[PDB]
Formats: C-alpha cells, structure tokens, sequence
C-alpha cells in the first residue's frame, strides 16, 4: 500500500518532470538561437570589414571579437545552466525509475518466488510500471546526453547547415519518441490520476 | 403585410450586420494563427534541406549516437503535418465563415425580393439622417459576400503550394500570404459596419 | 519567345487604365462644379421660400408696387433654370465618364474571354514583385465599373429629386449631395491606379 | 539579391545593344555609300551627256532619270529603315537606364541616409550602375538624331565635299566617344561575365 502509493506518486513525479524538461528546454532554444544569431551577426561583420577594409576595421576586428566572446561566453554559461536545469531533471528522473526500481524486487519477494501477483491498482502488475520507467528514462538519458553535445559543438561550428542541424535537434527532441506522451497516458489512467 | 412593407427587410438588415461582425471577428482570428504556422512551415523546411544536405556528413560529435539523423527526419515530418493539420482547421474556419455570410446574405435578398414591387423604388433609395439607405446596405452586403468568397480562393490556392514540396517555395508562403491581404480590402468590413453602427441601434 | 495569349491581356490593361485616370479626371472636375451650382440652389431656395413665407403677409411699405412679387420671383426662378441647364451639362459629363468606363472595360473583357480557356488558371492568378495578378486586375476593374454606375445613380437621382418641388429639399441639396461622396468609396479609384501603376511602365 | 540579378541583366541587354548598333551602322554605311557613288554616278553620266553630239535629244535622259529616282527612293527606304531599326535599340536603352534607376531608387532606402551603400557585386555600388546607363543612354540618343539629319541631308545635298563628311560621321559615329569600349567591359567584369 505504501509501495502503491510510492508507485502513484511517481507516476505524477514523471509528468512534472517531463514537462519541466520541455520548459526548460524552451528557454534553452532561446540561448541557443542567440547563439546561432551570434554566429551569423559575426560572419556579417566578417564581409563589412572585408568591404571596409581601411586601416579601421582590422581595430573593429578585436572590438567585435571581444564583445563576441563576452556574449558567447555569457550564453554558454547560460545554455550550460539549462543544461545543469535538465541534469537535475534527469537526476530526478533516474531516481524515480530506482525507487520503483526497488518496490517489485521485494514485491516478488514477499511471496516467495512466483506464487500469485496482488495488481497494485486495477489490472497494471508492479513489472509492467518499470517497462514505462525504464524507456522514459533511457530516452532521456540520451536526450540529455545529446544537448550536451549539441551545446558543445553549436559555439565551436560555423558550417550553415550544420547549425541549422543543430538548432533542430534541440527544438523537437529526438530521443524522446512521439509515443512517450501516450505511455505516461496509460499509466496515468491506471494510478488514477486521470479522470475516469 | 406590415404598416410598412419595407419593415421586413430593415429587420433583415438589423440582423444580418450583427452576424457579418461575429465572422469577421473568427476571419481575422485564424489568419492571425496562420501568420506563425506559415513561419514553422518556412522554419521546418530551412531544416529539412540542411539536414538532408548532411547525409555525406562524418561529424566526430555524430559518434554513439545511432539512428540521429533517420529518427531527426522523421521528427521533422511529423512535426510538419502537425503544422499542415492545424493549417486546415484555420481553412475550415474561414470557410464556415465564407458559407455563413454567404446564406445570411442571400436570406435577406430573399426577404427584399419579397416586397420588391410593393415597397417602391422612392423608400429604397432614400436614406435617413445616420442610416444609410436600403439600397446600400443591400449592396454593401453584396460587397462583403464577395470580398469573403473572392478571398477564400485565394487562400486555399496559396496554400496548395505545399503540395509541390518545393523548400524554396514554401520558405516564401509568409511573404505571399500576407500579399493576399494587402492587396485585398483589409479595411472594408470594418468600415460598413461603420456606417451601418447607427442603423443598429434603432 | 513568351505567351502570347497573355500579351493581348496585358495591352488591354494597359490601356485601360490610363482611359480610367483620364475619366477620372473629368469625372472629378464636374464634382467640384456641382458645389458651387448647389449651394447657388440653396440659396435661391431661401429666397424663394423667404418670399413664399411673406407672400401672403402685407408689410405697408412695400404695398406702394403690388406688382413686385410676381416680377421678384420671375427673376428668381430664372436663375434657377440656369444653374439647372449648367448642372445638367455636369450630369452628361458624369455620363459621358460612366459610358466610357462601362463599354472600354466591357471590351477589355472581351480580349480576356478570348484567352479564357487558354491562358491557364494558373497563370492569371499568380502575381509579380510589383504587378499584381491578373485577376486582381480585372476585378478592380469591375469594381471601378461599379464605383462610377453605383455614383451615377445617385447623382442623377438626387439631382432629379429637386424638379419635385419640395422647397426644403432644394435647400438641403449640398447636404445630401456631400452625402453621396461620403457615404461611398471616395478613394477606391485612385487606390487601384496606384497598385497597378507598376504595371503600366513595363 | 534581386537587384543583383537585375543590374547583372542589364549589363548583359547593355552589351548586346550595342552589338546590334554597330551592325546596323554597317549596313546603313553601305546603304548611304551607295547613295553617295549614286550621285557620283549621274555627275559622271551627265559629262558624257556634254560630250555627246548637238543632233541628240533626250533619249536615255528619260529612261536613266526614272530608275535613277525610282534607285534613290528605294535607297531612301533602306536607309530609312536602318534608321527604325536603331530607334528601336534606343527606346530599349531608356527602357535599360529607366530599369537601372528603379534599382536604386530602392537601394538607397533600404540603407537609409546615413549608411554607406554596399557593392552590389564586388567593388561597384548601386548608384554607379546608373551613372553608366545614364550616359551610355546620352551618346546614343545624339548618336541617333545625327544619323537622323545625316540619312535626310544625304539625299537631298549635291555638294561633293559635303557628301564625304556624310559618310564620315555615319561611319565613325562622332557622339560614340572612344570610353564607351571601356565602360562597357567595367560593367561585365564587375557582375561576374567577363573573368576577372
């Protein structure tokens, strides 16, 4: 009953989670475009000083590159700080997927091995709550993985298309398949947290 | 009939302008949803083509990360008609609009053509002191039962450009979308509900 | 080496265009000769109607000539019908403006359905950078078509009303008449010359 | 973008006009030269009419001053004809220098007043492309009223001296200035036809 309700709570923890990651990821793809922004602002001002190319704009070079790096600087510790924000989710998110980790290996346990399984709510065995746990945490795990990446590389490139990529992948989330929101529907549904 | 045979149709107006109102109000709040629609349709398209640009791509960063750039497109796809879905509900919102003012409006040509030969051509013609004349408010109803149905067309012609799958043309959808409206009367069915505001209130 | 059916289009826009700035400018310049003509109307109504009202009454001084109000209002009346011969002569030029319009624009059609079936639904609807399309093109057209008959008939209308007595009617004239203008699309014509103005140059 | 693809157009149709001038130019030198060996002809004709005997009318006076005119109006018509033709070729370069100053006419508001006007291309503002159909415009337009009084006037003069200069001015074009050449490969070298 406890386990039970343990299995209810983070059945509700995981919404929360979930859409704290898509916030965060929002005001993340705000930075990053700033950042993309940056890149192109910067190879604009590359053909003005090719254009104006007097002995003042070779000075305007290391005035616009300093306030390059200043930004960029300031938007990778921002774009870091949304990293730190989906970490702590995903910290989260790894123990909720442990602590029901841990409710079905003694719930097997209390009645031997194997003997009859009790239904937590109406039909959902304990097992089938980890099936859910574990892919929407191993989707994740990758996710944050990849932004990481995505992050790293998005500064460090100058290629077009390749930061269009890269701002792609971090709008619409890959990792994450399209069939994730209905899985948190059906257990949902099954902990009684949606409406009959 | 009436004291007044031309009673009949000044209650038609009297409920007619009202209903034009009403669906202007839904007209204007669909194509407002369309101006951000268009712009992921030019958004998602910019990322298609440069992500198909890069399947020759070797990025050391790619490495342990399988099925990214399959799964990226198919994302991209659904994402899409997602956008495209949302599309045509804003065209069945202006064209229920199109439908509703197209039937009012011949509604009350049908009360007119009633009483056409009993009025008089003298009571038509005449106005009032702050009401237009009956005359006018028939054509300015026949005005807005074009601009809604000649837009309409435009409309859904526009946006059938997404079938050509064109990255290039459907990166300029916003800039001709809103051409449609520029060059249209933007300012005509505010402006007979104007004239008409004291007939209304009669 | 291009369309050729399109080409007999766009001369015939070309030309008609120009035939509509120019009607508009005579049709503008008999408008502003019917201000001063009306209100020359509304002031020999106050004389006529100041004299009808002190007809009947008999002030002492005046009773020395008897014959004094039939000659005054003889001379009143006579210019009356010669501000109504000078308003007719802007009503035929109003006339001669809506049959040029209605007929040129009228045969402007005619070269259109003449390549109906073979220009293509296609090409009439797309535009350009700076000409619109070409059915914005004829249908600005019609509405100019409309914009001169619809105003025409109120011209005429009002200024057949004042041969039906009425001795307040003829002093509300400018009123009315300003009404006409007003309660239309005064800047309708000089809008779609102004879009198509691109057009015209090549 | 759209404005480059257009000057580039016109410094294309600039080039080819002027191919057709020059050719046309050098069969209506051929036209009024025969015209000028035409009146040299009768004169020679006309002192063997001297020399011939005192018993002779008229007899192929009749014959030779009917195709001699019936020859001089239909030279009249070719040469005429060539004039038409080059007229044609200059309302193309109005409607070339007409098109070119539309170009600027929305470059220098795109870039207000107090911003230096990007090269189009390479090292040629916008306004520079219409400083050169302006006066490429202007030597054409002389160039044609003069072959107009030089057609009219090859006609009807008989002074020998003044028919050489006839053929002098058609021939090198006197308006044409040498630098038109120039200015010609200035515009083609700069929007990318001619290799820089």
């Amino acid at each position: 009953m406890v386990s039970a309700r343990k299995i209810k709570d983070n059945a509700a923890d995981w919404h929360n989670l979930i859409l704290k990651w898509e916030t965060l990821n929002d005001a993340g793809f705000t930075t990053a475009n700033n950042i993309a922004n940056l890149k192109i602002s910067l190879l604009n001002k590359d053909k003005i000083e090719l254009d104006s190319s007097s002995p003042a704009s070779k000075e305007n070079e290391e005035k616009v590159c300093l306030e390059y790096n200043e930004e960029l600087e300031k938007l990778c510790e921002e774009l870091q700080a949304t990293l730190d924000g989906l970490t702590k989710i995903q910290v989260k998110m790894e123990k909720l997927s442990s602590t029901t980790k841990g409710i079905c290996e003694l719930e097997n346990y209390h009645y031997g091995e194997e003997s009859k399984r009790p239904p937590l709510f109406h039909t959902w065995p304990t097992t089938h709550f980890y099936e859910v746990s574990h892919k929407l945490l191993e989707m994740y795990r990758k996710e944050l993985l990849l932004k990481r990446t995505v992050a790293k590389e998005l500064a460090h490139t100058g290629d077009p298309d390749l930061t269009l990529s890269y701002l792609s992948m971090w709008l619409h989330q890959p990792y994450v398949e399209s069939d994730s929101r209905l899985h948190l529907e059906s257990m949902l549904l099954e902990t009684g947290h949606r409406a009959l | 009939t009436q004291d007044r045979p031309l009673l009949a149709v000044q209650e038609a107006l009297k409920k007619c302008f009202p209903v034009v109102e009403e669906q202007q109000g839904l007209w204007q709040s669909a194509l407002r949803d369309c101006q951000p629609l268009l712009s992921s349709l030019s958004n998602l398209a910019e990322q298609l083509q440069a992500a198909q640009n890069l399947r020759f791509e070797d990025v050391p960063a790619l490495r342990a990360f399988p099925d990214l750039k399959e799964r990226l497109r198919r994302k991209q796809l659904v994402a899409g008609d997602i956008v495209l879905d949302k599309l045509g509900e804003r065209l069945a919102i202006l064209l229920k609009v199109r439908d509703m003012v197209s039937s009012h409006v011949e509604r009350v040509f049908q009360i007119y053509e009633q009483h056409a030969d009993t009025v008089g051509i003298d009571a038509v013609l005449q106005p009032s002191a702050v009401s237009p004349s009956v005359a006018d408010m028939l054509e300015w109803l026949q005005d807005i039962e074009r601009h809604y149905r000649k837009s309409y067309l435009k409309r859904k012609y526009l946006l059938s450009s997404i079938q050509w799958g064109d990255l290039a043309n459907i990166q300029a959808l916003p800039k001709a979308w809103d051409r449609i409206s520029k060059d249209e009367h933007q300012d005509l069915v505010q402006d007979i509900l104007l004239n008409v505001s004291f007939f209304l209130e009669e």
